[PDB]
């Protein structure tokens, strides 16, 4: 789901 | 015979924010598990390319055009391309006379040989070395090197892609930036912008050769554990 | 009046399966991401709780008939307890003096506040040095404080265990060991068993209370991140 | 699916 990705993509 | 205002705008963003995500002192090293010198490089080398990774992903949010994309469509474009902006940008610290990465002291000068104890061959290592060479004897001007990197990120040939229409725009948009900034701009450089297009190809196949050798660690849960959680979310095949 | 021969077995395997999982000189403690004095300890306290898991497994892989359990036991007793055996053997590296695990020089000596850099707040960091010291108060011989590890491990009632009759079987088994080796070998204990069994019901509460800050900084990707994939297998939530 | 700890567990 790439919690991660989302996240630093503000 | 002059780049216009537009042109010169994106490239002011494009190098301030290749600025605000690169480090030329590599201080923020120290803040990873040591370098040690089986697959004792792994630890160090799973941080630094960690690190770059978020530092990719902040200089990618900065490139004109790329917020205004879906969400899909950004992490479609950084979990293809990580690997490639890595390589390119990493060219800044790799230096010709020692044919390595240099990042201060014998710590963090990263020879071929490093790489190998991280789960690499020199089967994939030759070629990555060989194209860094390449590609510094290009010697690029920053707004070229910024300019290619951006412009790889925004490559629509990319797995996953929904809207290769916009982003191909985009990408076309910075093609004609550089191939106008190198007109205009780099003397002796007519041929320079078909060369750095090459070197795109030649990204592809390291990718191609990367992902198969990382495709091995990340299936050892032993080795995988060495791993950061970005890391193993931007390489790994999950689908959005 | 007397330990069995039987009873002296399992205590001469669990001395030397914790002698080999246990390194009172900490040097592998350089190899962790350095610590920082928001949130600036999570990395090194990260990586030392996740090798302290590498531990525990080859500990618990020792422990007399934990080998003979199913591997989704086995996994449901380390999931469940790894905490719990972190926090008792941390307790070798506690101190009363200054009130902090001592693990070698400012960097390595870990007080209250450093876990408070960490995602933990003293709600929950109070009662663990409260055990802490109540646990080095007891002046633990090392065939106790090793016996009580692997009983912590052993215990029954812990959420996904499916064979609960052989568990406390093994743990029964263990504590029989525990409570003659006190009555034999241990003068003035009469009253110490007792005492090792109240603070196993101190780790339940402890490790409940753990588990509810840890949840909060595996929800936050910007914290989670920067956990280890070991780290966020073993304390996660995957039901096998 | 526990793939470390199945692993780590020879
Ligand atoms: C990154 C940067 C730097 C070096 C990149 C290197 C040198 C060491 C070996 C690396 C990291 C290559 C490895 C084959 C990548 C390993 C990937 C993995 C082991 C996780 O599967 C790719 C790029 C290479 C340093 C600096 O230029 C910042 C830049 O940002
Ligand atoms: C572990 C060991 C040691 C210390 C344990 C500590 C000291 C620092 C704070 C710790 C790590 C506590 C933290 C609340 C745990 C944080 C968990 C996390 C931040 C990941 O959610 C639990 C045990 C504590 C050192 C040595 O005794 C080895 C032992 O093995």
């Amino acid at each position: 789901r790439h919690k991660i990705l989302h996240r630093l993509l503000q | 015979h002059m780049l216009s205002d537009e042109q010169m705008q994106i490239i002011n963003s494009l190098v301030e924010a290749h600025h605000k995500t690169y480090d030329d002192s590599y201080s923020d090293f120290v803040r990873f598990r040591p370098p040690v010198r089986r697959l004792s490089m792994l630890p160090h080398l799973a941080d630094l390319v960690s690190y770059s990774i978020q530092k990719v992903i902040g200089f990618a949010k900065m490139i004109p055009g790329f917020r205004d994309l879906t969400a899909e469509d950004q992490i479609a474009l950084l979990k293809s391309s990580a690997i490639e902006i890595i390589m390119l940008r990493s060219n800044q610290s790799f230096s010709l006379e020692d044919m390595s990465w240099s990042c201060g002291g014998p710590d963090f000068k990263y020879c071929i040989n490093d790489v190998t104890k991280a789960g690499h061959t020199l089967e994939h290592l030759e070629p990555l070395v060989k194209f860094q060479v390449g590609l510094k004897k290009l010697k690029l001007h920053e707004e070229e090197h910024v300019l290619l990197m951006a412009i790889c990120l925004l490559s629509p040939d990319r797995p996953g892609v929904q809207d290769h229409v916009r982003i191909e725009a985009l990408q076309d948009r910075l093609c004609d930036v550089l191939q106008a900034y190198i007109r205009i701009q780099h003397p002796g450089g007519r041929l320079l912008y078909a060369k750095m297009i090459q070197k795109l190809a030649d990204l592809r196949s390291l990718n191609e050769e990367h992902s198969k050798q990382y495709r091995s660690l990340s299936f050892q849960p032993e080795h995988s554990m060495q791993l950061t959680p970005l890391v193993l979310e931007v390489f790994g095949s999950e689908v959005s």
